[PDB]
């Protein structure tokens, strides 16, 4: 049951820094037992996505909640640096997070940033048009959605070569 | 590992590319000990007055849900790609030359192997002719040429050539009384890139 | 998208050639085939002169766009062809390869010829990179084919679109959905 | 009654012509997101035409020249047919989920889908369930038990494909949701696919 993928469940997992407005109870997978069916209004928490995927963006059991990469400052200067914002692997996938997370902001900015980032791939792979040589070239500034088309375009050229004569 | 092992589960096929020795039924036993390890808890609170209907369970439903999601659909892949590879090599040959082993059948794949072979058989019957000519599609691409001679090969194993010969010794130098319908199965599953 | 799938498309095209037989051990096929007489041209597809010349059966001649001056003026027109240019048979990149394999046993000037076809191929391709260098705001209702040929476009096909869906989903959702003041996904 | 039709009728349809009569309707499914209309005339067409040309060889079943050529063309044909059916096999083998639902919307005639495909598909979905048999079937799904509600495979209809012009070289403005303003005859202004499952069922336009 998903927008399916071999990456079918890199989907509902990204952990957060979620705060608290009100009380909580019985944290379960945290250090919790028969110890706290009560906690404070105001505590930062790391949390998965699955149970909170369906927990009431309007309601406040939990609160305004972002990760810090996902905080707007670098993301803002990267809609001004939507030209060479460099990635690596500290945030390997950076492309469809908002493709869930956008409405939980309460500030209405996320998607514009992201779309601009990938309009840059509408400009980027101008340079990517060939497989020139041996094994590997540039294989760590990559989300694993660009990995797919990257390999794919490589293959396209790879077999275009065998076309190029009897080869 | 918390829902990741399929990377290990299709790693059964790690060497089995086209230099394949054989195959097995990995990665089911302890992992489907889960499915009955857990329903207890997932239905522990079942219609209970243990909370008399409030917000509290609302993850736990989902805990079950995602556990199952991962389980079932991992499994979907675990048979699906197996169908895929076997189907490929079975496009290199009919069920004349069956699987390398026929021992990596995870039991319900009785249903699955046979089902796929015979769904396709039905579709075959429709195809080819209205009565159905299972019609040669991916092997024995000789244009009108000889009927009865043997040839040279490149060291096959599996030994599945039953067809019409006493013993043709389906390997390199499978060179015996070979008719045409004897030699009717294998083209690229690893033999005759070279006569 | 392949090297031969398009020859099921491209290689079925025809020229007219000369054989050295008349009608063969068989006369003729119930078909569009012409009567077979040596010493005279005959119209055939080009999946057979392949079969025939190397069967040591025939000679052969090309089309006329396989020349110099046409392939010296098409290029300079194509220079400022802001969009596209003259299209002699529209898949001449596959005919020419299956031509220039064998026939250059007796074809004339099979080298400067190759030079130009490469010279035109590369440029038209490279143009077909920079079309991308204006695509803004999800313009998936505006594009170019007008004198395109096909052997260039399949070199792109799987790359962009299997991305472009979720790429411009953010804006293709716009003329297909609704939200409050901000842009939707 | 009114004779002289492109089918097997009172006129000669060339092997080349019988190529023409469905070549495009094969190429469409190559480049496409979902299932297209079924066709069934081929199954009697091919087998008829092919058998006649076969026996035409079969008299002169020794030759080197033209027996051979006829065989070659025959092989080209079978490549095309197997390819069409490979793709449709693939798509429904994937799309066993809600393909059934449009079919229970109408159960179309030879237009949409074909019956043997239906036998194939329900056989398969039974197999998947009776395979899941040996997984968790003391505790098979307690609600979402049979062919399920969120289990979907091929719904998506916006795989943005290339369209071929063939009509009025002005903007012959016709069935599509988007702004197909600036239509033409030899051109293209590319778009999604959902919006045109119309012209190609009209065959006004074509794919590339």
């Amino acid at each position: 049951p998903n927008y399916y993928s071999i990456e079918d469940i890199f989907v509902t997992q990204e952990k957060v820094e979620c705060r608290v407005n009100t009380k909580l109870q019985r944290m379960g997978f945290l250090d919790s037992g028969a110890e706290s069916d009560d906690l404070e209004p105001g505590r930062t928490v790391n949390l998965p996505l699955w149970y909170i995927k369906e927990l009431k963006v309007n309601n406040a059991y939990f609160t305004v909640a972002v990760p810090d990469i996902y905080r707007n400052v670098h993301k803002a200067v990267c809609e001004a640096e939507t030209t060479h914002i460099e990635l690596g692997r500290l945030h390997p996938y950076f492309y469809e997070f908002g493709r869930y997370l956008t409405p939980y902001d309460r500030n209405h900015v996320i998607g514009r940033i992201i779309f601009e980032t990938l309009r840059q791939r509408v400009r980027h792979l101008l340079d990517i048009s060939k497989s020139d040589g041996q094994a590997a070239k540039a294989e760590h500034r990559l989300d694993n959605i660009e990995a797919k088309l990257h390999e794919a375009g490589v293959r396209t050229n790879s077999q275009y070569i065998e076309w190029l004569q009897m080869t | 590992m918390f829902g990741e092992k399929a990377f290990d589960l299709l790693k059964e096929l790690e060497r089995s590319s086209q230099t394949i020795p054989a195959f097995d039924d990995d990665g089911v036993r302890q992992v489907l000990e889960e499915i009955k390890a857990i329903f207890e808890e997932n239905v522990a609170q079942a219609s209970s007055y243990n909370a008399s209907g409030d917000r509290s369970l609302w993850p736990l439903l989902n805990f079950r849900h995602a556990a199952l999601q991962r389980n079932k659909r991992c499994l979907l892949a675990y048979l699906y790609e197996r169908c895929r590879r076997i189907k490929a090599l079975r496009w290199e040959f009919g069920p004349i030359i069956p699987g390398d082993i026929k021992q990596a059948l995870c039991e319900p794949e009785v249903t699955f192997f046979n089902n796929y072979s015979k769904s396709l058989a039905a579709y075959m019957c429709s195809a080819g002719y209205n009565q159905g000519l299972p019609i040669d599609l991916t092997n024995n691409l000789r244009p009108p040429k000889s009927l009865y001679i043997e040839v040279r090969c490149m060291e096959d194993y599996g030994k599945f050539e039953l067809d019409d010969g006493e013993v043709i010794h389906l390997k390199k130098n499978s060179q015996h009384y070979l008719p045409r319908a004897q030699v009717e199965s294998l083209v690229r599953q690893g033999i005759l890139h070279h006569i | 998208m392949d090297p031969s799938i398009i020859e099921f498309i491209g290689e079925k095209c025809m020229i007219s050639i000369i054989p050295n037989f008349s009608n063969e051990p068989l006369h003729l096929i119930y078909g569009p085939v012409g009567p077979f007489r040596a010493g005279f041209p005959v119209f055939v597809p080009l999946w057979m002169a392949t079969h025939l010349r190397k069967q040591q059966k025939c000679r052969i001649v090309p089309p006329e766009w396989m020349d110099m001056d046409i392939l010296e003026e098409i290029k300079e027109e194509e220079k400022r062809s802001k969009f596209f240019t003259k299209m002699p048979c529209e898949h001449y990149m596959v005919v020419a390869q299956l031509v220039m394999s064998t026939a250059p046993d007796d074809v004339p000037r099979c080298e400067e010829l190759r030079t130009v076809i490469k010279d035109i191929f590369d440029i038209r391709e490279s143009k077909l990179r920079t079309s991308i260098d204006a695509f803004i705001k999800g313009e998936g209702t505006y594009a170019k084919l007008d004198n395109l040929t096909l052997l260039e476009i399949h070199s792109v096909r799987p790359i962009l679109p299997y991305s472009l869906d979720h790429i411009a989903r953010y804006q293709r959702t716009a003329t297909a959905s609704q939200r409050d003041t901000s842009m939707l996904s | 009654g009114l004779e002289d039709e492109d089918d097997d009728d009172m006129e000669q349809i060339t092997a080349q012509k019988v190529l023409e009569i469905i070549e495009t309707a094969w190429i469409n499914e190559m480049c496409a997101p979902e299932i297209l209309p079924s066709q069934t005339d081929m199954l009697e067409l091919m087998v008829s035409q092919v058998a006649h040309m076969e026996e035409q060889m079969r008299d002169l079943d020794k030759n080197d020249f033209r027996a051979v050529v006829h065989s070659m063309e025959l092989e080209r044909v079978r490549y095309i047919m197997a390819s069409y059916l490979r793709c449709r096999l693939q798509k429904i083998e994937t799309f066993t989920q809600h393909i059934l639902n449009q079919e229970e919307s109408r159960e179309p005639d030879d237009k949409r889908l074909s019956p043997e495909e239906t036998k194939f598909a329900q056989e398969f979905a039974s197999n998947v369930d009776e395979y899941f048999h040996k997984v968790a079937t003391q505790y098979m799904p307690n609600q979402q038990r049979g062919e399920a509600e969120q289990r979907i495979v091929t719904p998506n209809l916006m795989s943005h494909v290339f369209l071929k012009a063939n009509v009025a070289v002005p903007a012959v403005i016709v069935g599509v949701d988007d702004e197909e303003v600036d239509m033409a005859a030899g051109s293209q202004h590319i778009i999604p696919y959902q919006l045109v499952a119309d012209l190609i069922q009209n065959n006004q336009a074509q794919l590339i």
